[PDB]
């Protein structure tokens, strides 16, 4: 019933930077406890009431807060920092959680290498044409695609999946997959796949002719 | 008189004597089952969690008790008793001398200006008391001259009449004062009959118990029915005063 | 060493209920509260309700109060959720984890896949088209999770992404691509190896390049 | 009359409304601490006791208070319908001060009480007259000897009257006031303020019930404790001098 | 199995104080009230106080405020109790016992021994004088307990008793009794064997007819 | 503070009888809790919450009571039930015990076996006379003792010791020990200690002559 609200959603930090994020509660709370997220395991309690460390927690970690107001703190940002941290509360049943702020590694803006693919001979046979794009190793994650069929953009059938930040170059990677019907493909002749990023004011844009 | 004071305080003395062993007839048998269901509570509670101690469940109850003492809910675990409409009321608990006091003053500031607030503004009330009083019987009396005259025109006899027209009054002010708000709280407050004379009395008589406050219902949207009544509280006292000085005549007639 | 053990994943059919398992070791099962949390995706975070393993008492979320039912039994120190006319609403990670305020220790988590969906190997379809090369495999139309995505046989494993699979019409898509420099293609073969454990499918394709 | 009984109403009105003001303004801010103790101390028990679910401390604390309700009592005797305290309680019906930190459960006791006051308060009243004209003719007596010194250093009498009054009245403070405050401070665990407040919240019969001293024999002076409600009786004549002397000050006004 | 075990017997001098333990097995010594138990010879049982091994909390039997201090040691899962300017009215058996309104799961117990004496050695002295014939060893001003008796190294362990040691000025003395039909004494040999560990004491007496 | 009375103190039961103790508060208690007692070994919770019995405790065993009396009851007396039964309450902290109820064996009446020692010359040459009696083997408990010098009682230096019921007979069996100085034991020369048994009106009487 008690909201909390995690903003922004997303921050990023290079190493040595100082890292704030804060929770906000719909109505006042004694006390406040984070969590820390990385992919493929468990939250672990990392702060609770408010300021106290969990015990593996390092001392570049700190929370404060009162009221309807609260924060966590890393005085310097270390690479085993990047994770989701989350807030929860129990002042009031039932306990709450906010949605929680990804915490991704800073580095240089980096081009997405665009690639378009036609729809496999194979798949055509049983009647199905998946013309893919593939995005990859840009930063930052800000990225939209268009997909153009003879020109005219298609978002139906398109279907997105990401990569989380590389382990090694911090770049993120994404695929965009047009499903159409053998029919609606061989209708068309030019298929596109267009993307918007920070790096240029041009868009990027890979293209085919289906002869 | 002095031999008569000596005998009329051991009177009142054996009254609240007689008074005690009712009370105490009535109210303590179910003051010790009360005792018994927290005991019972407590034993039932330490027997479900083997890590609270007989002595630290002890100090919980105390604490949750001073805590409902300060008028908290055990209802709710959030976060206006002393909004502008009951902050009124309040005032003119005091000024009748009622002071139910369901809501308690916290701060040092509050209590010291309650002392100035009362010792000023009790005598002023009592002042437009004796006011309202006077007016009030004068309207009345205007009135019982028709009903006393239609029983001399029905020839009862006349000492017989005025003592009907006080009859009458007597009957007039109880429907009006007594019957009338004991009818309207059992409806707006979910009192039984009982309840609601219980609480009309007790505030009448200025006693002002506090286990029964009309409008004090947090739920209510109902502010104004609050002071509406506080203008029956007016209305009333002087009807009961000259009820209360009446009935200590009758015991001086006795006496 | 405190320890949370829950059973297995777990597939069901719609309509179908659920009972899974949390075991406790490293401390008194019955000293402490145990709760379950539902992430669904990784954001959302939602307490299901506790059960006093002690008392056997009780509380439901109410947006989970016909849902659910927690029992424990204390001789095994194991703690059960059962899940009830399930939706593909109720496909998410379900933990058990230990508190009476803070949620200081969690099971690694179980995956529920609600889905009417039948074991399906995958089809795996290859995708073909300056110094560097990107291929791809469309690994389509299976159920259930996983798969395993190998270039080479695991031999080509730098310049690879397999993207997340995403649940359509309940049945998992990914792709995966691997960029080489274009001196290596098609002048030495690739191949993809996809293996399904669920249906003992592998499937080994060739990238050639279009005619 | 009719001019001076509605500008005395709206002198009263404006009065409870600045009243409002000044109460609500100093007690608005602190409202909802006990809440926040009652909930400081839930969330340092279930701290402190791992085996307690918060759903469970709150039916503890339900059952709790369905019990005090009842008058239970927090114990670590203690009766407060035993004699001592029963006559007490009726005590505070006759006097109309009706503290309430005792409240009747019993739809009897309640239907009793009616009739006890109803009868009672006059009875008292009566007594209180008597008791107050007793006391004051005999204060007069001892007025007129103090009036006698003042008369000879030749200050003019009807001035010695009045100093006498205030002298008398002062006496009768001093004496009912000052004396309990200082008593109440040492016997109760009050401060000096909370004593004063507690002593005229009594004289004045208002009786909130926030402050009493209980009047139930415990240890160290048990029986005093019920020799409390006679300073109660002899008080009250005191303040319902000071209460219609202030009433003849409003007559003046 | 939920066990308590307490730390060996305390022969400590008056007005010294002494500090016992008890280590808790089998279930979480910190979800459980400990408390401790004063049996002095085998009479009425005294509860002396609890601690709440969780919240470190204590409260006390008035009797003992000033006598005893709980402790906890959380890692090692152990509770103490500390006695202090003993005197002989605090030589008992101290139990520590797990419970908030019953006590579920005791201690084996541990003895206080208060008292000035110091280790000495028993002297032990034989008693000679039907189809049976009694015989029996004196084992007297020995300190502390215990000592063992035995006949002709057990081979005799029916017809035995050894009766339980008593004060004689601040020190122990007991006897035990062995019967034996009269046809093998003294026609055989009969020998009572003591030891008292306490004083490395391990002493053999023939009994020989008078 | 509040006070629990066992009485009688000491009691015997014949085995295949019913035996009933009682605990009487001095003031009304929720519930009454039991311990067996075994000379040499630790109380053992036996019935608690007045009724339950705890893990090992046979069926023959049953509690009972209300208010100010309560009562644990033994259906048919078997040998293993001879103990010490103490009640404890707690429903008023301090918690507070009974003083203990012995149980003890009924057993076919014995005479005491009855053997007397002069001081041996080993001790005697130390300076120190122990004279000692052997009361043996007999039934019921109730027996009394005393020494003479020369046909005059002696009732200084005598220290007594009792055994607890033997385990296979259920016999009793005391050793009185007059402890003198070797001057006192040379000045007379008959020594006798006489038993009073319920056994016989007339004393059994064991003597010897210094001589
Ligand atoms: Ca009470
Ligand atoms: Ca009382
Ligand atoms: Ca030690
Ligand atoms: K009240
Ligand atoms: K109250
Ligand atoms: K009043
Ligand atoms: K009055
Ligand atoms: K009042
Ligand atoms: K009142
Ligand atoms: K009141």
């Amino acid at each position: 019933q008690i909201v909390l609200t995690q903003s922004p959603a997303i921050m990023s930090a290079s190493p040595g930077e100082k890292v704030t994020m804060t929770c906000s509660a719909s109505s006042s709370v004694s006390y406040m406890h984070w969590y820390q997220q990385k992919s493929g395991t468990s939250p672990k309690r990392w702060i609770y009431d408010t300021s106290k460390l969990a015990s593996g927690v390092p001392a570049r970690f700190s929370g404060s807060g009162s009221g309807t107001s609260y924060s966590l703190t890393i005085s310097s940002m270390e690479a085993e920092d990047a994770a989701t941290y989350y807030c929860q509360q129990w002042s009031n049943s039932p306990p709450t959680f906010g949605a929680g702020a990804k915490l991704e590694l800073k580095r240089a803006d980096a081009a997405p290498t665009v690639s378009i693919f036609p729809p496999s001979s194979e798949q055509l046979t049983s009647g199905g044409a998946s013309v893919v794009c593939f995005l990859n190793n840009f930063y930052p994650k800000d990225i939209n695609v268009k997909w153009k069929i003879d020109g005219s953009e298609r978002q139906n059938g398109v279907l997105n999946s990401w990569t989380d930040q590389d382990s090694k170059d911090s770049t993120y990677s994404m695929s965009s997959t047009l499903t159409l019907t053998k029919d609606e493909y061989e209708r068309h002749n030019s298929y596109t796949c267009e993307a918007t990023h920070k790096t240029s004011t041009s868009p990027i844009v890979k293209s085919f002719n289906r002869n | 008189r002095s031999t008569t004071l000596l005998a009329l305080l051991a009177l009142v003395l054996l009254y609240l004597v007689s008074g005690a062993l009712v009370f105490r007839a009535l109210e303590q048998p179910h003051e010790q089952q009360a005792q018994r269901e927290l005991g019972e509570v407590r034993e039932k509670f330490l027997r479900a969690h083997p890590c609270v101690s007989d002595q630290e469940l002890g100090l919980l109850i105390k604490e949750v008790a001073d805590a409902l003492g300060g008028g908290a809910d055990p209802e709710t675990q959030s976060t206006s008793a002393w909004d502008l409409g009951s902050a009124f009321f309040f005032s003119g608990t005091i000024i009748t001398t009622i002071g139910y006091g369901n809501v308690a003053l916290r701060t040092d500031a509050g209590r010291l200006f309650c002392i100035f607030y009362a010792l000023v503004g009790i005598p002023l009330f009592g002042i437009l008391l004796a006011g309202v009083g006077d007016r009030l019987g004068s309207s009345l009396r205007h009135g019982i001259g028709h009903i006393e005259a239609i029983f001399l025109k029905w020839h009862v006899p006349p000492e017989l009449v005025r003592v009907l027209s006080a009859m009458l009054f007597l009957l007039i002010g109880c429907l009006l004062f007594v019957l009338t708000p004991t009818f309207v709280f059992c409806y707006m407050e979910d009192w039984s009959k009982l309840e609601a004379i219980y609480f009309v009395i007790v505030t009448l008589t200025t006693v002002g118990f506090g286990d029964y406050v009309a409008g004090a219902d947090p739920r209510q949207d109902s502010p104004a029915y609050q002071p509406l009544v506080w203008f029956w509280i007016l209305l009333g006292l002087p009807y009961f005063a000259s009820v209360l000085t009446t009935i200590g005549n009758w015991l001086r007639v006795v006496s | 060493e405190v320890q949370l053990q829950q059973s297995g994943p777990e597939l069901v059919k719609p309509g179908a209920s659920m009972k899974t398992s949390c075991k406790v070791s490293g401390y008194s099962f019955t000293g402490y509260i145990m709760n379950w949390v539902k992430q669904r995706h990784g954001k959302n975070l939602e307490w299901i309700g506790l059960i006093n393993p002690n008392t056997g008492y009780t509380t439901y979320n109410q947006k989970f109060k016909g849902k659910a039912t927690l029992t424990v039994d204390k001789s095994s120190s194991t703690a059960y959720m059962e899940l009830l006319s399930l939706t593909s609403e109720d496909s998410a990670i379900y933990y058990c984890t230990r508190g009476n305020y803070v949620f200081d220790y969690w099971g690694q988590g179980t995956t529920l896949t609600v889905s009417s969906a039948k074991t399906t190997p995958p089809s795996v379809y290859p995708l073909a088209p300056n110094s560097m090369v990107t291929l791809g495999c469309l690994v389509k139309g299976y159920f259930p999770e996983p798969v395993t995505v190998t270039w080479n046989s695991g031999s080509l494993s730098s310049g690879v992404h397999t993207f997340p699979a995403v649940l359509q019409s309940d049945l998992y898509t990914l792709s995966s691509s691997v960029t080489v420099p274009s001196s290596s293609w098609p002048s030495e073969t690739v191949t993809c190896n996809v293996a399904h454990p669920a249906s003992s499918t592998k499937v080994d394709k060739k990238i050639v390049p279009r005619d």
